[PDB]
This record gives structure tokens, sequence and C-alpha cells, in this order.
């Protein structure tokens, strides 16, 4: 919440939803998925942010670490 | 016989009757030394010769107390050492030599496959440039500086000429080796040079290549006897900021090493966004055989797919390394096209002889 | 008329150096910066109790 607060948010944020999502961050973790949300939200062109910009955010830090070991079932 | 510096008399006749007696008794002779520190409101300058010693002199009443700073060097009297007018190093154009302003050769398909990152640098060049709405009417400041970094030759290169084609107007490269000279400070006043009369004109682009050299490497810690890389470090990361009031030029930077990095770079405000680039899945290589093997004559029957998977690790000089190989293969015979098997022994030869 | 005097014998060109030690029978031994090393009954314009090698 205070490093969205120097741009432009729409209000309709949850910080419970937030803050149920973000597991295993830090400070400087929690500042990349701020950074990154309102940069997606600049590429197309709103003026606004939704909890689906950090969720968007959030996956682009790992981007998507998953490898399928296939040896587990 | 000798020569001495003669020549025939007739340009020099005139010369040698009364010039040479006033340019004797009149003309004085003063020495270059270098400038260690100064004084507020009071000169106080300490002055070492390198040879001599280090005096504490005063500068004359021919010059003013203005130019005058660390690191110049001044013209010293031989009897009261007192400092006489100063003298540049080089005059005058410097800046023309790198920024050449031409229109490149390189097609804009020219880099195929990783097409993420060269729309990452159309936002971060061109929108600044010439779409510079958003940006106001939002509240995020546009960012203003990136730095490039991964395996080298990855298109480093390309897609820095990728935008500069792109706009044609003002085009500065910098070789990072061209910075590392041999007189103390001598980088560091070019790099007032450079951002001087490049804030001049508008819509300029400056890429900084192979930082590696100069762009905080190590930051001091092998050269302690000269110290000629931190201080130009030091000075381009002061003229970067403060010096930069809501500009428009735009200045990148490159490395092959991900460990020259400077925290007070990624302070925001000098450089904030990270863009690397990686190697071709499949389709960026086979596009750069498709690049490397039309302007020679090779067989309109073969393939490229199968090339690039005999290479899982590979970079677009060894592509380009493999294409010349699988020239003289053809050379060797007396053949005017390129079969298929030439390039296949020129992947084992590549490929099989040090990598794996 | 001395602090006349000592201002005009007060030149600009300076040099420095490095003291060694201190003395009374005052006295400081005096390396400059050519390597060479000086030593003097009386110091100068500042005291002997001022100052430090």
């Amino acid at each position: 919440q205070i490093h969205s607060r120097k741009m432009n948010v729409s209000p309709d944020v949850n910080y419970e939803e937030l803050a149920r999502c973000t597991d295993d961050f830090n400070g400087a973790q929690c500042k990349a998925v701020c950074v990154e949300a309102g940069m997606i939200a600049l590429r197309r062109g709103a003026t606004e942010l939704t909890h689906e910009d950090y969720m968007e955010g959030i996956l682009e830090v790992q981007a998507k670490k998953k490898a399928n070991l296939q040896y587990y079932a | 016989e000798s020569d001495t510096g003669l020549a025939p008399p007739a340009l020099w006749d005139l010369a040698a009757d009364k010039q040479t007696l006033q340019s004797e008794q009149p003309l004085q002779v003063a020495r270059c030394t270098k400038i260690i520190n100064a004084d507020s409101e009071d000169p106080k300058y300490i002055i070492n010769v390198k040879q001599f010693a280090k005096f504490v002199v005063d500068l004359s009443d021919q010059v003013a107390p203005t130019d005058i700073e660390e690191g110049m060097r001044v013209g010293v009297d031989r009897n009261k050492y007192q400092i006489h007018i100063p003298l540049p190093p080089k005059i005058d154009p410097t800046v023309t030599m790198m920024q050449v302003e031409e229109k490149p050769d390189v097609t804009y398909s020219d880099v195929g496959g990783c097409k993420e990152q060269i729309e990452k640098l159309r936002e971060v060049v061109e929108t600044p440039l010439l779409h510079p709405e958003r940006f106001v009417n939002l509240g995020i400041e546009p960012p203003k500086g990136v730095l490039l970094f991964g395996p080298p030759g990855t298109g480093k290169t390309l897609c820095a000429r990728a935008v500069a084609n792109r706009t044609d107007a003002c085009f500065i490269r910098v070789i990072g080796s061209e910075l590392v000279q041999k007189y103390v400070g001598e980088g560091a006043r070019m790099v007032r040079e450079l951002f001087e009369m490049a804030r001049t004109k508008k819509a300029c682009l400056i890429f900084f290549d192979e930082i590696d050299a100069i762009g905080g490497a190590r930051f001091d810690d092998g050269a302690g006897g000269d110290n000629e890389v931190q201080r130009t470090m030091l000075e381009l990361i002061n003229q970067l900021d403060g010096f930069d009031p809501r500009g428009n030029i735009k200045v990148l930077m490159a490395t092959n090493r991900p460990d020259t990095l400077d925290p007070a770079l990624m302070r925001p405000g000098r450089l904030d966004r990270k863009i690397e680039f990686s190697l071709p899945d499949l389709e960026g290589r086979t596009h750069i055989f498709k690049i490397h093997a039309r302007s020679m004559s090779v067989e309109r029957d073969i393939r490229f797919e199968l090339l690039a998977r005999l290479c899982p690790n590979s970079t677009g000089a060894e592509i380009r390394s493999v294409c010349t190989e699988a020239g003289m293969f053809a050379i060797r015979a007396r053949r005017k096209i390129a079969t298929e098997k030439d390039f296949l022994e020129a992947v084992n030869k590549v490929i099989k002889s040090y990598a794996k | 008329e001395n602090s006349e005097k000592i201002k005009v014998n007060k030149t600009l060109p300076y040099l420095v150096s490095n003291v060694i030690e201190l003395l009374d029978v005052k006295c400081a031994v005096i390396k400059t910066s050519t390597r060479q090393t000086y030593f003097l009954p009386v110091i100068g314009l500042v005291d002997a109790e001022k100052l430090k090698p």
C-alpha cells in the first residue's frame, strides 16, 4: 500500500486478497510486483489497478517456475 | 650531413631575422604539472610535479580562478611557480567521430524469434520520444536508462542497432575501451563534452558498449596508483543525475558480465529496468541460419532446422562461423554452390573440437 | 612594523614535508617531500606544543 501510494490506483483493491496471495515475499519482492503490475497496466493503457494486475505481477517475478519432474505420478 | 629541421629559404628567410629575437626575451618558458586540490575563496593550490615535489603556489593575474579544477595541465613559472594559462588536452571534433548519424544497413527483420525484448526496447526508446502522453496522465516517471546483460554476442549489438535505424536521429556509440585513456583525467572531460553537446539537439540516442572496462567494474580494487576509471565513473554518475532535469536523450549500457553492478546506478533515477537476452529456442537459431545463407551460394533444396537441432547451445557469432567454415568446405573442392554435407562437417568441426 | 616585516618576508610558494620528532635542547626534525631530512633549532611561527609527528 505504501509503494502504490505514489501512483494512480483505483480504490477498489482488497488487501485481504493481496495479503493472502503474497506468500514468502519481502519488501523488495512486494515492491517488485507493485512496479510490474503498474507497467502491465501501462501496456494495456488503463489508468487504474485491480487484483488481476498484482496476480500477474506475482507470476512475472519467478516467471512461473514449474518443471514437471515426471517421476512423481 | 644532417637535417636539424631545415628548409630552403623562401618561407622562413623573412622569419629568421627579427622574429626569433622576439620569441626569446619576451616569450617566456612554462611547464606542465597536475592539480591535486583547491581551497575556497582563496586559491592556495597544491601542485605536484611527480618528479620534484609538491608545491603550494598561486595563480597569476592572467587567468581567472574559474576553470582551474583538480587535474588540469597548467602553465608553471620557473621562478615563482605561478599558474599560467592552462592547456587543454585535445581539440576539437571528438564527438562527430563517434556520432556518424548515418543510416545503418540493418533490416528490422534481422532479429527474429526474441521479439519480446524488442517490444520492450520499443517501449523504452520510442514511446517517451514520440508518445509522451500516458506517462503524464497516469503518474509514472518514464525510465531513461536500461542496462543489458547476458551471454556475449546474443544480439546485444543487433538490438541496439535495431532501434538505431528505427528513428534515425543522433546515434552515439561509445567503445568501452576508448574511454580507457593514458592521461590522468582524460575521459571525464570527454564525458562532460559528450553530455553537453548531445543535450543541444533533441531526439538523440547514446549507447555504451562494453561497460566492463569503465562502467563500474571493480570500482577501485586493482588500480591503486592511477585512479582514472573510478574518477571517470564517479564523474559520469555525477553528471547523469543532477544535470538531467527532465531530459529527452536516452543512455543505454550493455555488459557481458552480470557482476559489474552498481547499486547506486540501480538507485531510481539512473537505471531502473532489467532487460537481458537469452538463447534462441529453435526458431531464432534457424532464422540466423536463414540470415547467413541467403547472401552466399547454397543449394535451394536444403533445410536449416536440422542444423539448429545439432546446436543446442550456440550464439550468432558461432552460427556465422559455421557458415564461413561450411563456406570453406565448398571452396576445398571445385564447388560453386554449397551442399548439405559441407554444413554437416562444419557443425562437427566447430562443436566437436572444443565445446562438448 | 614587525607585522609588516613578517608579511613582506612571507612569500607564498610553500613546500610540504613530514614532522618526525620534537625536542627541546623547540627543536624539530623535518623530512621534506624531496626525500630530504632537515633540522632546526627553532620551529617558527607555530609553537612546539601545538604540533605532532
